[PDB]
């Protein structure tokens, strides 16, 4: 055929053969950058010149069979010529227009599917709403913002893998054939694009555009959502503004909040622990956030918070050399300081052990509602500038800055005791206590802080102690800018040191982060959170404890079922069931356990009536001393934060909802998971031919037979080994799996063994 | 009367004292016909009805 | 999927005489008529047909042990004498989402004296004024309409 | 089978159930009948009937 | 407090014969109740 004959021609010459045999496929793309042509400077002039010619458009040989030589007016569409470097026949724009007006027609059913991003833009515009323009001074604060809504926020590598599986089915790398998580999106796309004639490279590029995230540094003055950035030209101006709203669909996720809560819980529960470092590491390695391990999210998500930063420092990575103090992200900009320990007596006869910075340092702070700068000397506040939308933002920012300054003037201005203790009843460090105290009331300090006149100049105004604008007098080094201050432009990530106390210390010996700086606020998990760690369900509560128990049961469904079929007793005495029975009242747990145990006895006695859902629902209740009873229960009470929740043995219940149509299980509304089944004959062989779970066996082996294409591996028998071409032309011997394990659990046992040995 | 422009999303109100001399393109067919009928009576922004 | 294949799959390589509950969900029927089911089924006790695309229950066999019959989210309309005679032992019935005009077509269900619960939802009959009480009058044997009794009390199993 | 209050008159003489036809028995909340176009039409009709 | 937390009068219709609960009868007092096993009949 043409391809192999061309390869033979290439091999005939000495140099082409030498380059073929020498260069490895790894460096193929390196010899793709050795272009001997010449890039056309000023292509606009070149295009203007070219269009005047007769045949400036290059078409392919096949065009000779479909488009006739001349049209009705005898104009010349295509010419019997060839391009410089190939066999591309020469044609004129007449050929393009003739093809459009009289060419063969097909169905563009897949074009909307491949081009969902552009059509999504179309829909978002078509359903928008407008409002009156307003003319006024515009302030466009500069910041980073999303670009393309509708993305899955996948890493470039994951998007490449998805594209390779979707459009390049039998050319996927070894990682996919040695991979387990066949993403749902991949199968969705494979089903969507079954019969698509579009050029596969175009499909790949469009999927890449659709599934990737992008961020840009822009000046915005209003809404920052992704759908509010694609129309930034229409919305914001230098002197005007436009009221607009996209009318499509927003995809604001919540995994960031879940990660915040998870990290906060981990730090709060490990700070009191004996070995916070190894403990937190073990937790992070064995925790799942909405069906995905937390390690991937930590490596992927660009979150910035004290808990996550300390987690990174413990695990070992780079974090910003700054701290978010009082709800404001700080950043050093100029000068240097030295940390010195001292004891300070406040105005309430309270002695506090503090560490103050001595030096002529400068910081910039960016909060949720303000932006400020602060130049501080050795225990001396020199200059403070703030800008904020509201007066309250101004006041909180200034309070944060002054408490950070840690000057001696405010020390004598403390009124009332500073004995604030966080919700965990752990003593708060003096600076945080002072911050909260001055948040509560600072009028006395304002009266006794400092007052001096200021020269009047444009663009900046003073502030009186009652937090009102002033032009003739203000506080010492306190000023407010009438124009917004642009945030920090860059952040420095440096190597940092972490101690067992979860305190992050810089290379100069100073401390950077502490768990005490972590906010103790509690939120709600939008997405379910699963743990396989130790008795760490301290803040989980019953609501999430139920879901965690059901998740743990369903993860080990095979082992649980085998134990129930063979050794029910040991399964019943499992330790992991301890918290569930805590919720069940202590005056009835025996009756529930006995009832469920006798029900299981009847279940095993009978055959052909197997029901997985009932067993999963009723297993945790069989973990208590089974006192005999005769009453036929129908609703087993389940205490949930002082609210008796019952479980109906037959049929669905609010505390246990399983949908058969979707075969999905959820508990108290929260997501729990799904079962591994499809036909009503206890098998899982009915799938879409998932081509995963293969193990290589070294280089090609001739005995096993001629090499097979990946697409035809599906015919392989259980455990049969053959030769297949993986990657971009690498023949290897592969087999089907026989032991239902994965690569994740490897090294864990030896990991713990060597960890014990070292310590 | 009250006029509104949907294109620019604007609203304005005009008094009766200026109804004697004003364009009739703003109003609809019936309203402009009524204005045409009652135009020759408005004295100092007050029609005469004997 | 189709009817017969679904029934064979549910049977689980067993004879059509040892099934106490049959689940036919999201199936399809040709010409909107029941197919597959035959007299061999004599132990069925809890049937369910949802989104099955049946125009009417005109080919239902004599499942004398049929007690919990469900025809939900379908477009069944016509005479119900076939249900009255073929399965005279119905106890729980569900017609939620069906296409029924008025009580003149739901009258034949009075023949079954064991119907302890009749469920209707998103139907044309329920639009009529005093639908609940009129149906109760038409079906005295009924005790729980739409999962509620004559005094608006939830019906525990 | 479907409510129809008017059918009451099929046996009751209308004069007895006249209160059936007084929808409001109160002061409605819209105040329809005051403005400028109503004055325009009033003046126009007054001068038209005296053509 | 050892028995099932306060229930609702409506929910009591689902308790089995001989079952016990901590039903909230009314006002601000909780009363423990057991479902009669037998059945009292009238003419």
């Amino acid at each position: 055929m043409e391809r192999i004959k061309e390869l033979r021609d290439l091999m005939s010459q000495s140099r082409t053969r030498e380059i073929l045999t020498k260069t490895t496929v790894d460096h193929m793309a390196i010899i793709k950058k050795y272009t001997s042509g010449r890039q056309e400077k000023n292509p606009a002039l070149r295009m203007k010149w070219m269009m005047a010619m007769k045949y400036p458009i290059t078409a392919d040989k096949r065009i000779m069979e479909m488009i006739p030589e001349r049209n009705e007016q005898r104009q010349t569409l295509w010419s019997k010529t060839n391009d410089a470097g190939s066999d591309r026949v020469m044609v004129s724009p007449l050929a393009v227009t003739w093809w459009n007006r009289n060419g063969p027609t097909t169905s563009t059913v897949h074009y909307p599917k491949v081009y969902k991003t552009y059509f999504e833009k179309v829909e978002r515009l078509k359903h928008g709403t407008f409002g009156p323009v307003h003319f006024r001074n515009q302030v466009k604060i500069r910041r980073r913002v999303d670009i393309n809504p509708g993305h899955a926020d996948l890493s470039a590598k994951e998007a490449q893998d998805v594209i390779m599986e979707v459009v390049f089915p039998n050319e996927v790398g070894a990682r996919i054939l040695t991979s387990e998580s066949q993403l749902t999106i991949t199968k969705e796309k494979k089903k969507e694009l079954q019969d698509c004639k579009i050029a596969p490279l175009m499909v790949a590029y469009m999927l890449e555009r659709e599934l990737v995230r992008k961020t840009r540094f822009l000046p915005v003055a209003g809404g920052t959502s992704s759908v509010y950035i694609e129309v930034l030209h229409l919305t914001q101006g230098t002197c005007w503004e436009q009221m607009y709203t996209p009318g499509g669909e927003v995809r604001n996720d919540d995994v960031d909040q879940s990660l915040i809560i998870a990290a906060r819980n981990i730090v709060r529960r490990a700070t009191v622990s004996a070995d916070p470092l190894a403990s937190l590491l073990e937790m992070c390695h064995s925790t799942q956030i909405g069906g995905v391990r937390m390690v991937d999210i930590l490596r992927q998500n660009p979150t910035e918070e004290q808990a996550v930063d300390i987690c990174k420092a413990a695990m070992g990575l780079r974090i910003s050399s700054s701290f978010s103090f009082g709800g404001f992200t700080f950043k050093r900009t100029s000068g240097s300081s030295v940390k010195r320990e001292e004891e300070v007596l406040t105005g309430n006869l309270q002695t506090l052990k503090i560490r103050v910075h001595e030096g002529y340092e400068e910081f910039t702070m960016v909060g949720r509602r303000a932006t400020a700068i602060l130049r501080k000397a050795t225990r001396r506040l020199i200059q403070l500038i703030v800008s904020g939308k509201d007066e309250q933002s101004i006041a909180e920012a200034i309070i944060v800055a002054m408490v950070f300054s840690q000057e001696d003037c405010m020390i004598k201005a403390v009124r009332g005791d500073l004995n604030f203790v966080n919700r965990a009843n752990q003593r708060l460090n003096p600076m945080h206590q002072l911050l909260r105290h001055f948040q509560k009331d600072a009028k006395v300090l304002f009266q006794n802080w400092g007052i001096e006149p200021i020269d009047n100049v444009m663009g900046m105004i003073g502030i009186l102690p009652d937090m009102t604008p002033s032009t003739e007098m203000s506080l010492r080094g306190v000023r407010v800018s009438k124009m917004g201050v642009d945030e920090y432009s860059s952040t420095e990530r440096v190597v940092v040191s972490i101690d067992r106390f979860l305190r992050v210390r810089d290379q100069r010996g100073n401390v950077l982060l502490s768990p005490e700086e972590v906010s103790e606020t509690q939120g709600t998990e939008k997405l379910t959170i699963t743990y396989s760690s130790s008795m760490m369900w301290e803040i989980n509560g019953p609501e999430s404890v139920l879901v965690n128990t059901y998740q743990w049961i369903i993860r080990n469904w095979e082992n649980v079922k085998i134990q129930w079929s063979q050794d029910p007793t040991m399964l019943y005495n499992k330790m992991e069931f301890e918290p569930f029975q805590s919720l069940v009242p202590k005056a009835a747990r025996g009756q529930y356990s006995g009832f469920v145990r006798v029900l299981f006895q009847q279940m095993r006695d009978v055959l052909g009536t197997f029901d997985t859902v009932q067993i999963i629902k009723l297993l945790p209740f069989a973990a208590a001393p089974p006192e005999q009873s005769r009453m036929q229960f129908s609703s087993l009470t389940v205490n949930v934060r002082g609210s008796g929740m019952r479980i109906v043995v037959r049929g669905n219940s609010p505390v246990f909802n399983y949908n058969k149509a979707t075969k999905r299980l959820t508990v108290l509304g929260k997501d729990a998971g799904a079962l591994m089944e499809d036909p009503d004959e206890g098998t899982a062989g009915v799938e879409s031919a998932v081509l995963r779970g293969f193990l290589i066996l070294g280089k090609e082996n001739k005995r096993y037979g001629p090499a097979l294409s990946i697409n035809e591996l599906s015919n392989l028998a259980k455990g049969e080994k053959a030769n297949v071409l993986i990657g971009q032309g690498d023949v290897v011997l592969v087999m089907k799996r026989k032991r239902d394990s994965s690569i994740l659990t490897d090294s864990q046992t030896a990991t713990k063994r060597i960890r014990m040995a070292i310590n | 009367y009250m006029f509104e422009s949907k294109s620019m999303k604007l609203r304005t109100q005009v008094p009766a004292e200026m109804l004697a001399n004003i364009d009739l393109k703003y109003f609809n067919k019936s309203t402009r016909e009524k204005i045409e009928k009652i135009r020759p009576l408005l004295i100092d922004g007050t029609a005469s009805l004997s | 999927m189709e009817m017969g294949r679904r029934i064979h799959l549910e049977l689980r390589n067993r004879t059509p005489s040892d099934v106490k509950e049959l689940v036919l969900d999201n199936s399809r029927s040709n010409e909107g008529k029941l197919e597959g089911l035959t007299d061999e089924f004599e132990e069925l006790e809890f049937l369910s047909t949802i989104n099955v695309g049946l125009t009417s229950i005109a080919n239902l066999p004599k499942l004398n042990k049929l007690k919990k019959l469900e025809l939900s989210d379908n477009r069944v309309s016509g005479g119900l004498e076939v249900l009255a005679e073929k399965c005279p032992n119905l106890t729980h019935l569900n017609l939620s989402g069906n296409k029924i005009k008025d009580l003149s077509t739901i009258e034949p269900l009075k023949k079954l004296e064991n119907l302890k619960s009749l469920d209707l939802f998103n139907c044309e009959v329920t639009n009529l004024n005093d639908y609940r009480e009129n149906v109760f009058k038409l079906l005295p044997q009924l005790t729980y309409l739409d999962g509620y009794d004559r005094d608006d009390k939830e019906a525990p199993d | 089978m479907d409510v129809n209050p008017t059918l009451l008159f099929l046996k009751v003489p209308v004069q007895n159930a006249i209160s059936t036809t007084f929808p409001y028995t109160g002061d409605p909340p819209y105040s329809h009948g005051t403005g400028t176009g109503y004055t325009m039409d009033t003046v126009n009709r007054t001068h038209k009937y005296s053509e």
